[PDB]
DNA sequence: ACTACTT
DNA sequence: AAGTAGTTATGCCGGTCA
RNA sequence: CAACCAGGCUU
């Protein structure tokens, strides 16, 4: 259900670092604890807000017309 | 200079860490308000939408291409909707912008903010364009599509400010503290065992001298120094989140002098 | 759906003005005055500053209730002295003050790098 | 709701400038009255939020399962290695003067689910109306219009 | 949805109310949940596995 | 050693493997 | 039981209710949706002559 | 609608959104939360008709209650959790907002009164300014224990010409307590003054408690280390003065108390061993709460919460039971199937040792779960069968 | 306009029972050795420790209604004391004998004065204004 | 489980073994060692309730089972392996829950009715029903526009689909006392 | 359940 | 002594049938 | 502008 564009709590961008951080995952094989500081994310307002979306868009995309 | 001064501590383009002295709370939190609620910014606020096939609802997007942070340098020369002349809206008061997309691609097409065009003229100022400070300079994902789902939209940005909506907001945390040595005894500790131990010294403890025990306590002891750090979102430059606080501020205490006068006539 | 419009947190309604100036009555030389469309923001501060009038022997504030966008403030000033006054002198301070903390904070900045 | 049956309906909305906040700069989403925690006693809720803190600041998935090696003590340790206080609380002020509150308050996130019945879709009002027929009185039920 | 195809209904009786059938049993551990079960009414005629 | 104890953690891998066939709405279908 | 001893009636509403610790204590907070349904028949006087004709 | 003062009278305040708003105070006699609770509103139709409502059945009349000569609406919550607080001569308050706190209160004769502290710095204390909403004449004085004229522990309340003098304000004082200064204002005063009384008692010490703050959290549930292992070695001892009866009585040793079979005596003293633990497990928690300690705070002014709530909590929750008897045997001579048969002692009869803040344990859990669900019946029964009674 | 008592005492003992900021004081007089006092004080705009000299006064004026803020950066000041309260007079005992007591509040905080020759003086009125010094 | 002391290398000792289970986690990763496997194996039984009468139980393998030879003040209290005779043990006590149950955090630290609450809520709330909401018409349904998995969780969650499907979001909750709304 | 009138 | 019928809290809000 | 049954919600 795609990335939140902006967090709830304080308003800072984050609809953009979707990639970025899905990538600091599995390709630069990082954990998520830091993925998130990496990409700007410093208290958890923000970060909670990465670090839970579910992205059913993806599940979503896959049907069909 | 003369009153309430400043010195700067860390600085950069998103953040403009600071400590302002000799201000009174009152003003320092006036301010801290002001600049995230009443400053001016631009934002889509009408989307007008041809065709749509994503998996998304049509409101759904919409919402989105509000919070899609807008140019805003220029924004105190654009008009407000409200109090431009016009039947409606012009490039007097806003700005227009498209996005299109087709799923041409075998796998996953993306829709970001920077496919959005502009189109009214902008009678030649900084204004109306995606702000971007993605690394590969996309910025905002807003949405995805598969086979032939196609999306053709057509924006309407215009002025605005937090109180209205918060898609208008340019601020967006702003840290704030003072006192960090409970001089002021203005907090009371909860504890277990030991105050101190416990909960945890700021770094702006620093800054300030430590408490020395001896001494009684300074009752007379108001409260100067603040050390706030404005952020930003990028519609306009941290600075300015600030230069524009203490501006918008400025002429709101203005109009009360202006109104207190047209009063004076009778 | 019984949700009032946003932009009436700041927008003066048909007819409305920003300061409505009524004499208390209750105590003597002092007054009561409601500002529309407008929140603490400009009224702590204004109660604030007006705080130092040292001709000024009372002043206070209060938002009747969230839902209205406006507060009252009170203000009770030494004879001879109009509180009207007060607040004007109580305003220029504010603005003379951010003016300056405006300057202040340019200056600071110019002098960066990053 | 949350998920120890602490059900509760909005009161009120505020924006961040109203809101109470921490120098750090966040602010709350809710704000639950510390009333309905001693008769309710759900020390769960206490603690998913203290767990939920900490699995945000460090991004590793919190574990609340039933009965597990883990307590209060050992979370409040690792909320100590970062930063902030250990049993939660932050310190606060006063969005409308910015003054600091005397006391410090419980924070952290919580999940919190949206259930159905949202006011909107009841609120129903009638003044003469729709009469049913063998009886002549008003018709049963606010969709039709009832009293 | 998953939680309602885990539902059991047992018919209720005249006298109904009482406890015996009500309350929970100890042959009831790790069959039927001791948590949940719908508030008065049919409290505890309708079990959850 | 194909053949040590068992702790905790373990118990969910056969878990796992319980509902990796059967699934939660085993009986119904059944 | 049901018809006589009690009924459902006109003039009547329902809906969320939540606590305001800035009414007075006998008052009640009626939503405008509400306030605009429901009505009361006032005889025309020259007491209110005025009054009402600005409300019609 | 179970008594007259679940059908008030009220005067409307057309405002926005879409839910009715009324009074906290006016909140008990309605039984009303607001976790989604729904009320119906009636509109009179005639001048008489209204008549009959405004000066018949109008909350401010309605205030002292017949039902059991006492007043029936008192201060709650906030208010007056945070009226408690405003009080204790500790809290003191300077000028700037004890400006702000006057005029919230809509009557203030506009006459700022003089500080209790003129000397280094002009403090005002709670107890001065929260006397700007109690109007003159109202004579109160009360005397809880260690009272004296001079109370040293801030006790009881003695209240002259409608000003506070001494003792820390709460639930006994502005609840919906008999003696209450409430119960006195209607009296003295009229149900006009005292309605308008809630208004402003609230609209202070509202406003006092939005800037001084309140909370709490796990943080108040743990008891202080060796307050705690002292509890363990309460519950063990006890957990041995059982034991020992049990062989004391496997021997066959026991007096039968007249009229009780030896079993029937057996368990008698067994509980009230573990019950009696518990009971003291609590009390021992319960001194060594701090002051500060929030959940306690909300206990003194009666706002919420009590003894046994602390109890559980931090101490240890206590033994279950169904339909008298601890846990029975379902299966054969036995609790669970986790136990060997014949088995009496207290970790199997349903005794919970642990604290909520601990955690129950798997046998723990299930007999709790036994226990609560049997309220949950009769919370249902109770329900219906009082309600048939009530008719 | 004129002062009601006046003597000097010794801190017997100063006590803080679960109070932050505030201590409930008793001291004897160095004269009347039947002048006892009990006084509840802010430790924290004016600290104090048991033995001490502190002079006691009373007097209803400083030389009431409205008060005023500051202002009086030059006006009367029957300040010259480290610390001044204003309470009201509750009650007024007789210990028995010719021992009377008066009882003091000053908004929560309380006093227990003892002698007997402020007959003409002690009034019973809401007045009265306390000042300490040294 | 079936704890056969058939271990004539020590005590009384569980059937299944390290190796059964990591031969398991080796099927885990594949996405050929099943349930059914562990149930021809004889290591783990079907008892229904009359037969559960005849036997006793372990709660947890390993607290229950080694000889005893300090204790954490934090953790609770739990009894004791007091027993020589256990035939069968617990694969987990925390699957004595049923869905609903199941999601709740840390229910062994609430006031046992409240559990049955939220037991019954979790169902008048709003999620994600299924991924294909987009193509059913059903009448009435609610999909929450941005669902987030919570923080805090169960391990028996991740078999009710629960972050792959969640019904909330984790909110920034402060606890006081404010306007007193 | 829990009471009264029938069986 | 056993059986049978009466009454069992308030209010609001998907499927078959002439 | 209905009956009948069924189900659900009222810390
Ligand atoms: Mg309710
Ligand atoms: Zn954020
Ligand atoms: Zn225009």
């Amino acid at each position: 259900m795609i990335v939140p564009v902006r967090c709830f709590s304080c308003g800072k961008v984050v609809g953009d670092k979707w990639e970025s951080y899905l990538n600091l995952l599995q390709e630069d094989e990082l954990d998520e604890g830091t993925a998130l500081s990496r990409l700007g994310l410093k208290r958890y307002c923000c970060r909670r807000m990465i670090l839970t979306h579910v992205d059913l868009i993806e599940k979503f995309l896959r049907y069909n017309p | 200079e003369e009153g309430p001064q400043v010195k700067i501590r860390e600085a950069s383009k998103d953040n403009v860490d600071f400590i302002l002295s000799n201000v009174d709370l009152a003003m320092a939190n006036s301010l801290r308000r002001v600049m995230i609620a009443e400053i001016p910014t631009l934002a889509i606020d009408s989307v007008e939408v041809e065709t749509n096939t994503t998996v998304l609802a049509d409101e759904f997007i919409a919402h989105r291409l509000g919070l899609i942070p807008l140019q805003s340098m220029d924004i105190e020369q654009l008009e407000y909707s409200r109090d431009c002349f016009c039947e409606d809206h012009c490039d007097k008061c806003s700005v227009v912008l498209t996005l299109q997309a087709f799923g041409e691609s075998e796998s996953t097409t993306n829709v970001y903010s920077k496919d959005l065009v502009i189109v009214s003229n902008l009678m030649g100022r900084n204004i109306g364009h995606p702000i971007i400070q993605d690394k590969e300079g996309n910025g905002v994902l807003i949405c995805k599509l598969r086979k032939g789902q196609e999306l053709k939209l057509t924006c309407v940005a215009k002025k605005g400010i937090a109180k209205e909506h918060a898609k208008w907001g340019p601020a967006a945390a702003i840290e704030f503290e003072y006192d960090p040595w409970n001089k002021l005894k203005h907090t009371d500790y909860w504890y277990e065992q030991d105050s101190a131990k416990e909960w945890p010294q700021s770094k702006n403890c620093e800054y300030e001298d430590p408490p020395n025990e001896g001494d009684p306590f300074d009752y007379k002891a108001q409260a100067d120094t603040f050390y706030m750090n404005v952020e930003s979102v990028g519609s306009i430059p941290v600075d300015q989140v600030v230069v524009r606080g203490i501006d918008t501020l400025q002429k709101k205490v203005a109009s009360i002098l202006l109104a207190l006068t047209q009063m004076d006539q009778d | 759906m019984n949700a009032p419009d946003r932009f009436e947190l700041f927008l003066l309604g048909e007819g409305e003005s920003k300061l409505k100036i009524d004499p208390d009555t209750k105590a003597p030389n002092a007054v009561v005055i409601t500002f529309e469309k407008e929140d603490h923001t400009l009224g702590n501060l204004i109660r604030a500053e007006l705080l130092n009038d040292r001709k000024v022997l009372f002043a206070a504030y209060k938002v009747e209730h969230p839902f209205f966008a406006r507060f009252k403030l009170r203000i009770q000033t030494t004879e001879g002295y109009d509180p009207k006054d007060a607040l004007k002198n109580a305003c220029n301070s504010i603005i003379n003050k951010l003016g300056a903390l405006k300057t202040n904070f340019e200056t600071e900045w110019n002098l960066q790098t990053l | 709701a949350s998920r120890h049956g602490q059900k509760g309906t909005i009161g009120i909305t505020y924006r961040r400038e109203d809101m109470p906040f921490t120098a750090e700069g966040i602010v709350p989403d809710l704000i639950i009255n510390p009333h309905a925690i001693p008769s309710r006693m759900t020390v769960a809720h206490l603690i998913e939020c203290l767990l939920s803190k900490v699995a945000a600041l460090s991004g590793n998935e919190g574990d609340a399962s039933p009965f597990t090696d883990i307590t209060v003590e050992g979370i409040s340790k690792l909320l100590r290695e970062h930063g902030y206080q250990s049993r939660g609380f932050e310190v606060m002020y006063n969005g409308h003067t910015g003054k600091k509150l005397m006391a410090q308050i419980f924070f952290g996130p919580t999940y919190y689910q949206r259930l159905r019945h949202m006011v909107d879709d009841k609120i129903h009002a009638r003044a003469r109306g729709p009469m049913q027929v063998l009886t002549r009185q008003p018709v049963e039920g606010r969709s039709r219009d009832g009293g | 949805t998953l939680s309602h195809l885990r539902r059991t209904n047992t018919p209720i009786g005249r006298d109904g109310k009482l406890a015996k059938p009500r309350q929970l049993h100890n042959t009831h551990w790790g069959l039927v949940c001791p948590a949940e079960t719908p508030e008065g009414q049919a409290c505890g005629l309708v079990k959850n596995l | 050693d194909e053949s040590a104890p068992i702790t905790a953690e373990d118990s969910w891998a056969v878990i796992s493997a319980f509902f990796r066939e059967k699934g939660l709405v085993s009986q119904q279908l059944d | 039981r049901g018809n006589l001893m009690g009924k459902r009636v006109d003039f009547s509403a329902r809906t969320v209710i939540s606590g305001d610790p800035n009414l007075e204590l006998d008052q009640v907070g009626v939503p405008k949706s509400i306030a605009k349904t429901l009505t009361y028949p006032e005889v025309v006087t020259p007491y209110n002559i005025d009054r009402l004709t600005q409300l019609v | 609608s179970l008594h007259k003062m679940s059908m008030m009278a009220h005067r409307v305040k057309v405002i926005p959104y879409s839910t009715f708003r009324l009074n906290l105070s006016v909140t008990s006699p309605y039984n009303a939360d607001f976790d989604g609770d729904e009320m119906n509103l009636h509109v009179p139709q005639s001048e008489e008709t209204r008549a009959e409502l405004s000066q018949l059945c109008a909350v401010p009349l309605q205030i002292v209650s017949p039902q059991s000569n006492k007043p029936c609406m008192g201060i709650v919550q906030d208010t007056l959790c945070g009226i408690r607080k405003l009080t204790l001569r500790d809290t003191f308050i300077e000028l700037d907002q004890v400006l702000n706190m006057l005029y919230w209160v809509p009557d203030w004769d506009g006459v700022i009164p003089t500080p209790a502290i003129i000397k280094p710095k002009p403090l005002w204390s709670g107890k001065q300014i929260l006397s700007v909403a109690i109007p003159n004449g109202i004579h109160l004085q009360r005397f809880d224990e260690g009272t004296t004229l001079l109370s040293p522990k801030d006790n009881g309340m003695l209240i002259i010409d409608g000003q506070i003098i001494f003792g820390v304000v709460e639930k006994k004082t502005v609840g919906s307590s008999n003696g209450g200064l409430i119960h006195v204002v209607t009296r003295e005063k009229g149900p006009q003054v005292c309605a308008k009384l809630f208004g402003n008692i609230q609209k202070v010490v509202n406003f006092w408690l939005l800037h001084n703050g309140f909370s709490t959290g796990i943080g108040d549930t743990i008891a202080d280390g060796p307050t705690m292992r002292e509890i363990t070695e309460t519950i063990a001892e006890a957990k041995k003065k059982v034991l020992d009866v049990t062989k004391e009585a496997q021997a066959n040793l026991l007096t039968a108390k007249h009229g009780m079979t030896l079993r029937e005596s057996f368990e008698d003293n067994v509980v009230r061993f573990l019950n009696e633990a518990r009971d003291k497990a609590g009390r021992l928690a319960e001194v060594n709460l701090k002051d500060l300690n929030n959940v306690k705070q909300m206990v003194m002014a009666g706002s919420k919460g009590s003894f046994i709530n602390i109890a559980q909590m931090s101490a240890c929750v206590g033994q279950q039971s169904v339909e008298g008897k601890r846990i029975a045997f379902g299966f054969v001579d036995r609790t669970l199937p986790h136990f060997s048969k014949d088995d009496y002692s207290p970790e199997s009869k349903g005794f919970v040792e642990n604290s909520y803040l601990r955690g129950l344990t798997p046998q723990e859990f299930f007999f709790h779960a036994m226990g609560g669900r049997e309220g949950l019946i009769d919370t249902a029964v109770k329900t219906a069968e009082t309600g048939y009674i009530q008719r | 306009s004129n002062t009601l008592f006046d003597d000097i005492f010794q801190v017997s003992e100063v006590d803080p029972g679960r109070y932050n900021k505030v201590c409930r004081i008793e001291a004897a007089s160095t004269t009347q050795d039947q002048c006892k006092l009990t006084l509840d004080i802010n430790v924290e705009l004016f600290p104090v420790a048991a033995q001490d000299s502190l002079t006691v006064t009373i007097a209803s004026s400083l030389n009431t209604r409205s008060w005023r803020p500051p202002q009086a950066g030059d006006r009367s000041l029957a300040d010259d004391y480290d610390y001044v309260m204003y309470g009201t007079a509750y009650k007024f005992e007789e210990v028995s004998k010719d021992l009377i007591a008066v009882y003091y509040s000053f908004g929560g905080l309380l006093m227990r004065l003892e002698g007997n020759y402020r007959n003409l003086n002690n009034l019973k009125q809401e007045n009265a204004y306390l000042l300490i010094r040294r | 489980f079936i704890v056969e002391d058939d271990e004539s290398l020590g005590h009384k000792e569980l059937k299944v073994r390290k190796g059964h289970i990591a031969k398991l986690m080796a099927t885990e990763y594949q996405d050929e060692y099943t349930w059914s496997s562990l149930l021809n194996e004889g290591l783990v039984e079907y008892i229904d309730a009359e037969e559960e009468e005849s036997i006793l139980i372990a709660m947890q393998p390993e607290d229950l089972e080694p000889a005893e030879a300090d204790v954490d003040p934090a953790k609770r209290i739990r009894v004791s392996h007091h027993a020589t005779t256990f035939t069968h043990c617990e694969i987990h006590p925390s699957m004595i829950l049923g869905v609903a149950a199941s999601i709740i955090p840390f229910p062994d630290h609430n006031q046992s009715p409240r559990n049955t609450y939220q037991s019954a809520m979790g169902k008048q709330a709003m999620g994600v029903f299924l991924t294909n909401y987009n193509v059913r018409m059903d009448t009435m349904a609610n999909i929450l526009y941005y669902p987030q998995k919570p923080l805090g969780t169960t391990r028996a969650m991740e078999y009710l689909k629960f972050r792959e499907l969640p019904a909330g979001q984790n909110a920034i909750v402060a606890i006081a006392c404010y306007s007193g709304y």
